[PDB]
């Protein structure tokens, strides 16, 4: 019980290191980058996944 | 005449940058900061790492 809550957290966590299809998974870099109109395309795809 | 301005981004250390000027450094308190084009919200403390 302590083993499967620690292992969803974890995954969790770690899918916050993937892109589902953005050019990054890190937010403040796609939002230093880009400006707003071309920004938010990618912040979509960050939210949706 | 043209010009071409490739660059690269997140692999390894900055070797680039543009002209702002880095400040005092900030201890103890939640800060927002950059190092190299590292950036986020956090305490920053003195490491034994």
């Amino acid at each position: 019980v302590v083993n499967q809550n620690a292992q969803a957290l974890n995954t969790l966590v770690k899918q916050l290191s993937s892109n589902f299809g953005a050019i990054s998974s890190v937010l403040n870099d796609i939002l230093s980058r880009l400006d707003k109109v071309e920004a938010e395309v990618q912040i979509d795809r960050l939210i949706t996944g | 005449r043209v010009v071409v301005l490739s660059f690269e981004l997140l692999h390894a250390p900055a070797t680039v940058c543009g002209p702002k000027k880095s400040t005092n450094l900030v201890k103890n308190k939640c800060v927002n900061f950059n190092f190299n084009g590292l950036t986020g919200t956090g305490v920053l403390t003195e490491s034994n790492k």
